[PDB]
RNA sequence: AACGCGACGAUACUACCCGCACGUUGUAGACGUAUAAGAAUAGGCUCCGGCCUCGUAUCCUAGCAGGCGAUUCCUCCGCCGGCCUCGAAGUGGCCGUCGGUAAUUCGCGUAUUGCAAUUUAGACACGCGCGGGAUCAAAUCCUUUGCAGACGACUUAGAUGUG
């Protein structure tokens, strides 16, 4: 396209004041509803969330999951 | 260090466009006169077809029923561009902002007035000392001479003939700074132990 | 049809500048100018072949 | 990732010399002088053993040592260029028309023009101005050929590729007319 | 009509100005570019015309001309003119 | 082959460099942290030259042409104490050129008002022996 | 043939008043003295008087120059531009215009 | 985030007739200062256990400071960040002197990087890196590599932001 | 460009140029208003030894606001001439004369402005005065013309000639 040789009409970044207050509007009327869906859930929620737990990359997975694992043997005996 | 001076001249190679307008800007309202050089080798950062479309831009603002009075009059030459930028960083419609804009002066090029005073250099505003390296910059004078600018070959020969005279100047220093060499030690002996000695021991 | 200002015309436009009106205008020329020619030749100070100076600003004044 | 070293190098014949200023490259050799700035491109210049020139970057990003890997093939490219040459043999093939070629050299300027006539019947004359280094001939082993040699890659590749533009068919069918000056062949002279 | 010559005006001078003269080689011979003279009318002439490829190729053309006076000038000056960044 | 190559030549921070600091300071290069910080000691015996072991960022630090040998990475105080009087780093500051204009520098600024006097009066005898000398030549 | 000069003060610039970013106050105004560049320069200097000297039309006792007299009150900012304060406010046209600073009252 | 220490907090359910002696538990955390350290502990403890700040008490909270401020360490620090989609792990590795330096620099990358905040970013655990072999990003094992020497290319020279003009064009090389 | 500029002709008066007596004359603002390489910045400079972050550098800087006189000095500065040089909005060098001139040292004066009060001191521009050289003009109105024209405006012509 020959935008350098004949450039268009610029489009405006200077925010009027009757969209700012238009926008900010539309945000809160959009979270308020958010927030009556939300209220609404037709949908489960559970309790314990997936874990993604100890990164393969991690240099001390190892001990780190020993140390978990005798932790736990070592509850379990005192329990 | 904060120095005050009649008339400082600026040479213009390898300034930001912008952040030189900004300081010359400042030392105008503060009081200083500027005089600014080699407007066609000042420089703007980003890429020059970026520069071209702003300036295309530029070029389609224009009055409707008179481009005669009243029309943004679209000065294609480099000097005219930085004094652009510098009117625009000034306030011109005050009596303060014209006084600023008359101790300000640019030429394209160095004139024979000016050839042989000292230039002096804007560190703030260089582009060898602002850049990244990897980032691209285009010519004022480039973009002038795409834009209309009729007098880039004229500048570029007088260019020539001021840099043979300031070589031939050059070679005139040589001789005069050798010469200023071989009398200083000459009269190392021919002068006063005491005296050499106490200047070593004050600093010079 | 191909404009004025088409860039295939104007080479051909060169070319025939280049090839016949080159000539032809240098031929009438030399004519010209050797009539003209013709019809022409129908110290250093005290001297003037030292160039010497005769008889708004753009410095500041001091 | 701003890798802090990134090294390249470029190994020398015997029979040439390299003279490299601040990023301007200068080959010598038998076959003649190649000359080219580099100056766009950040590069610390270095020797490291008898024969092999070497090309650094420090604190660098991918985008940087690729610039390594071209400027290399860059300097690598003028060196072969300055010790055998580059040569591309180039054919004209025609159906109904011969493609008359006709090459000079004029003592103003000191480059070749090519002169195309008769291609697919058209009365206009096709001149081409070769780059300068390059010499042009219709060589007498193959008949509808011709070999544009010379030193640079750069210059020889481009006038080669002006030919083959400039003999291009317009408003035609690309299937049946099959008239136009081709590549064929790409190479050194020794 | 044409915005090229449009603000339409009276000419500021009654003689009329060149505002540009060909472009000018060392190569080519010394020479004069232009002239002065004065209009004195037209007339009519006739032209055993030698245009190739026209309708009227070798034939009578009737076409109208126009006569210009023009005396010798005489030479009363030299200027000389440099290039500068202002022109 | 024929190479001729004239590009540049940079001072490089490794282990066992010293490199001065904007207090007038210098600080031999211990550990390199990153590429733009490093860990650096003046165990030097001048209280002028005297840097506490840390970190120096290399934007406030300058490179400077001397450099211990063979310091190991990591040296603690007292070692790098040891090369550094081995390798008598004091004296080679001392005959840098930085070192001497910063002597000179802080002769001139300690110099006080008749002292201004007395040099301008014997840098003027200097001067009319070198007009002197120059008329000569 | 003495050649030397002959100057006791140090070059000044009236540079604008105490101001907000709309509202201007005349009572102070806003030195930027040759030569200093941060706060401990400026702190050498509080204290020491300034006088702002001009031309007139009409000579009085004697002469057609008048002088405004102040002092340097406290530091402005980071870039040792200070604040004065004299017994007239300036004429708000010598913006930008020469002052002469002396370095009475004397501490060292 | 600003200037951070260690701060290991003790704290404890308050005592009732019920369960005297309380589990008083312990962890240590990154804070500005005292009261933000101990605000954190109490956010941290009601999310985990169902303690909260009214029926509990602080029993000790001391600066934890490094053992060798002076010797050049590696540290991994593993750490939650939520962002728009959920919650996500990184593990990612900082050349410093100290555990403040290494979360300094964490959060300031991560800010940088990501635009995680101070309560979007958790930290699980910073560890030292007992010696190489341990270190899995490129970055820092080019900085351990051996024999590291650089130069330092284009020094833009360090001039004073009030001198405006020059009278000689500055140079980049030392 | 009617508030952009250049070249040239003639410039009566007025006073056009030259020297100082200056001005109770003006100036968005003297007080050492001192300082010409070019070019690169992942390089450069050089006397070819070497040097380069750093103009916090170089020059100049003493004398009743800078007096008078000496020993000693051939260094710096300015005005006029001669030879050349500088045209991007025009200058500098060499020689010469003439005047001034602490690199060293000394003598005779400074007082009283009374404990500070801008240390009225520079440049360009403008104006009044003398005494030296010189110059001795145009335009508009009026009449006329018609290559012009709403009115102005414009092209022409009126001094002894091709009027």
């Amino acid at each position: 396209a020959g935008t350098i040789n004949k450039p268009k009409k610029p489009t405006s970044k200077r925010k009027t004041t009757r969209l700012r207050a238009k926008i900010s509007k539309r945000a809160a009327e959009k979270k308020r509803k958010e927030r009556k869906l939300a209220r609404k859930n037709p949908e489960w929620r559970s309790k314990l969330k997936k874990d993604p737990g100890i990164p393969n990359l991690f240099p001390y997975k190892e001990r780190l999951l020993q140390q978990r694992e005798e932790e736990r043997i070592r509850r379990k005996e005192e329990l | 260090m904060s120095s005050f001076e009649s008339v400082v001249v600026i040479d213009g190679k390898g300034h930001l466009l912008g952040r030189l307008a900004s300081i010359v800007a400042k030392q105008l309202l503060s009081g200083q006169k500027i005089v600014v050089v080699r407007c066609e080798a000042l420089n703007i950062s980003g890429e020059f077809f970026r520069a071209k479309l702003k300036y295309h831009a530029y070029l389609r603002k224009m009055t409707r029923y008179n481009p005669t009075r009243g029309g943004p009059f679209h000065f294609r030459a480099p000097s005219r561009i930085f004094y652009k930028a510098v009117r625009g960083m000034i306030p011109h419609k005050t009596a303060r902002g014209a006084a600023a804009l008359e101790r300000l002066k640019v030429f394209e090029g160095v004139p024979p007035p000016y050839d042989k005073k000292k230039k002096m250099v804007v560190p703030q505003a260089l582009r060898v000392l602002r850049l990244q390296p990897g980032r691209k910059y285009c010519t004022v004078g480039r973009l002038s001479h795409e834009v209309g600018w009729k007098y880039q070959d004229v500048v570029a020969r007088l260019e020539e003939r001021r840099k043979a005279k300031g070589a031939a100047y050059y070679e005139r220093k040589k001789l005069a700074a050798r010469q200023l060499s071989e009398a200083k030690k000459a009269a190392a002996a021919k002068v006063d132990p005491k005296v050499s000695e106490a200047l070593a021991a004050y600093g010079y | 049809a191909k404009s004025a200002r088409a860039s295939r015309i104007k080479e051909n436009h060169q070319r025939f500048k280049k090839n016949i009106a080159g000539p032809v205008e240098a031929a009438r020329l030399e004519r010209l100018s050797a009539k003209l020619m013709a019809i022409a030749q129908a110290s250093g100070v005290k001297s003037g072949k030292s160039i010497g100076r005769k008889d708004s600003s753009i410095v500041f004044p001091m | 990732m701003r890798y802090i070293h990134s090294e390249e190098t470029i190994p020398v014949p015997e029979n040439l010399k390299v003279s490299i200023k601040s990023r301007l490259v200068t080959v010598e050799g038998p076959r003649g002088k190649l000359q080219k700035d580099l100056s766009h491109i950040a590069v610390n210049f270095s020797v490291v053993k008898k024969g092999v020139i070497g090309l650094e970057i420090h604190h660098g990003s991918r985008k940087d040592v690729a610039a390594l890997r071209t400027v290399r093939t860059i300097i690598n490219n003028m060196i072969i260029g300055v010790t055998k040459g580059f040569k591309y043999k180039m054919r004209y093939v025609y159906a109904h028309f011969p493609i008359n070629v006709n090459v000079e050299k004029n003592a103003e300027t000191g480059c070749y023009e090519v002169e195309i006539r008769n291609f697919i019947g058209e009365k206009i004359v096709r001149k081409v101005v070769m780059a300068p280094g390059v010499e042009v001939e219709i060589s007498k082993a193959q008949k509808d050929e011709l070999i544009l040699s010379g030193n640079s890659l750069e210059a020889v590749s481009q006038s080669a590729a002006d030919i083959q533009q400039i003999c291009k068919v317009r408003n035609k069918d690309i299937r049946k007319f099959l008239d136009g000056i081709y590549v064929s062949e790409k190479g050194n002279i020794v | 009509g044409s915005l090229a010559f449009l603000p339409r005006k009276r000419a500021a001078r009654h003689r009329g100005r060149v505002k540009s003269f060909p472009k000018d080689d060392p190569k080519k011979p010394v020479h004069l570019t232009a002239a002065m003279g004065y209009k004195a009318g037209m007339t009519t002439i006739v032209r055993d015309l030698d245009r190739p490829g026209a309708k009227a190729h070798k034939k009578e053309v009737v076409e109208a001309v126009t006569i210009i006076d023009c005396p010798p000038m005489v030479v009363v000056g030299l200027v000389g003119y440099i290039e500068t960044p202002r022109g | 082959a024929e190479i001729n190559v004239e590009a540049t030549s940079w001072r490089r921070v490794e282990v066992g460099r010293v490199l001065k600091l904007e207090n007038g300071s210098l600080a031999a290069i211990v550990e390199i942290i990153d590429h733009k910080r490093v860990l650096a000691d003046g165990p030097s015996s001048d209280p002028k030259l005297a840097t506490p072991r840390g970190i120096v960022p290399l934007s406030r630090a300058l490179l400077t042409p001397i450099v211990i040998p063979k310091l190991p990475r990591g040296a603690r105080t007292g070692a790098v104490k040891k090369a550094w009087e081995a390798y008598g780093v004091d004296a080679k500051w001392k005959e840098t050129n930085w070192a001497k204009k910063q002597l000179q520098q802080e002769r001139r600024q300690s110099l006080t008002d008749f002292d201004r006097f007395k040099v301008m009066r014997l840098k003027k005898q200097r001067r009319f022996e070198e007009r002197k000398a120059l008329a000569k030549i | 043939p003495s050649e030397a000069g002959h100057r006791l003060y140090v070059k000044g610039r009236h540079l604008s008043y105490q101001r907000g970013r709309r509202n201007t106050h005349p009572k102070t105004s806003l030195i930027k003295i040759e030569g200093v560049d941060d706060t401990a320069a400026a702190n050498f200097y509080l204290g020491k008087r300034v006088a702002y000297v001009y031309r007139a039309q009409k000579e009085v006792r004697g002469t057609k120059i008048r002088v405004i007299w102040g002092k340097i009150t406290r530091p402005h900012g980071n870039s040792g531009v200070v604040r004065a304060k004299f017994t007239h406010p300036l004429p708000a046209r010598s913006f930008g215009a020469s002052v002469r600073i002396m370095l009475y009252p004397s501490s060292i | 985030m600003g200037r951070l220490q260690e701060y290991q907090v003790i704290g404890r359910h308050l005592p009732t007739e019920a369960n005297p002696n309380p589990a008083l538990y312990r962890m240590r955390i990154f804070a500005p200062n005292e009261v933000v350290a101990k605000s954190r502990f109490w956010y941290f403890l009601r999310g985990l256990k169902k303690v909260k700040k009214a029926t509990g008490e602080i029993v000790s909270v001391n600066v934890i400071s490094e053992k060798h401020p002076l010797k050049v360490k590696n540290f991994g620090i593993w750490l939650r960040y939520d962002s728009r989609s959920g919650t996500h792990n990184m593990y990612k590795e900082y050349r410093e002197t100290s555990r403040v330096a290494a979360v300094e620099a964490m959060y300031a990358d991560m800010a940088a990087r990501h635009r995680a905040r101070f309560r979007s970013i958790h930290i699980l655990k910073v560890v030292e890196l007992e010696k190489t072999e341990d270190v899995k990003r490129p970055y820092i094992k080019q900085l351990v590599a051996k024999n590291l020497s650089f130069p330092l290319p284009h020094r833009v020279p360090k001039i004073s932001t009030k001198k405006i003009f020059s009278a000689k064009r500055p140079s980049t090389f030392s």
